[PDB]
């Protein structure tokens, strides 16, 4: 039987990983709130990191 | 032990992976490492 010799070990892991521009980086998605425009969230966004 | 044996040990010992998963409110995907990892374990 396979547990003679295989052994049950729990992990927690990623499903999938992404690399942008040659570095490991998680991506981030979002919208200008109600009323903000397109730059005010990008703005908003860089202030943010 | 000829030279032969032990291509015939380093070519099965380290094998791929193999991996599924099970299926109730959750499900997790279990996968099983053949290849092989650091010299220490060559």
């Amino acid at each position: 039987p396979l547990d003679s010799f295989l052994t049950l070990q729990r992990s927690s892991g990623p499903d999938d990983v992404k690399r942008f521009n040659l570095f490991p980086a998680a991506q981030v998605q979002g919208q200008p709130a109600p009323g903000y425009t397109s730059g005010q969230a990008i703005e908003a966004i860089a202030q943010v990191a | 032990i000829t030279a032969t044996d032990v291509i015939s040990a380093v070519n099965d010992q380290n094998a791929q992976y193999a991996t599924g998963k099970i299926g109730s409110p959750y499900v997790y995907s279990i996968t099983m490492q053949g290849r092989l990892q650091n010299p220490s374990e060559f």
